[PDB]
């Protein structure tokens, strides 16, 4: 049904619909290992879109930041980092907190602090580091969505609905 | 504002884009 550049579009118009304050939308895409040896389902960044809400730390922050403009100030927050910073990160299917949602065919929500750090997942005590409060993974066929905000948010079934028309499901 | 654009712009190819 959906494609590569309808996946970015879609993770806008999720964001922006729904009444809640989320910061961040991110896909995260399927792929294919091998080793010198078997065939192991990989997840990883596929796309994203930010919406928002220590001067070491800061300059070394948008030093990256400037060096990613040049590739094609302002000051940038602890939910900016962590979006951008999770660019690089990749999971094993059925490992951690986007890899647990494939497997299985889950819709991890995960809500309040509490819930962050006790879930065992790397991804959510480290999003819940940078202030995030609220983290869910939703599995498609076509991979995982996955949320995140600031604040608290308790699973919407107006959100649901949003993400079901947006994304690829069996 | 500024740098939420930069940042859609490198999730956009992000997938591409290898050394992040």
């Amino acid at each position: 049904q959906f494609n590569e550049d309808t996946l970015q579009q879609r993770l806008q118009a999720l964001i922006e619909s729904a009444g809640e304050n989320w910061t961040y939308a991110i896909f995260w895409q399927i792929s294919h290992d091998f080793d010198s040896g078997d065939n192991t389902v990989i997840l990883g960044w596929g796309d994203g879109y930010y919406k928002g809400e220590a001067e070491q730390e800061h300059r070394k922050r948008v030093i990256r930041e400037l060096n990613s403009l040049i590739s094609g100030d302002e000051e940038v927050t602890d939910t900016e980092w962590f979006f951008l910073v999770s660019m690089t990160q990749s999971f094993v299917n059925g490992v951690g907190l986007p890899g647990e949602s494939f497997l299985n065919s889950r819709v991890i929500w995960l809500s309040g602090s509490g819930a962050l750090t006790g879930s065992g997942c790397e991804r959510a005590g480290q999003g819940q580091i940078y202030g995030l409060k609220t983290m869910v993974c939703i599995a498609t066929q076509n991979g995982v969505v996955e949320l995140g905000s600031s604040e608290v948010i308790s699973q919407s079934s107006d959100l649901m609905h949003k993400v079901n028309n947006l994304f690829n499901f069996n | 504002s500024s740098t939420s654009k930069l940042l859609n712009k490198v999730a956009a190819r992000a997938s591409s884009m290898g050394t992040i």
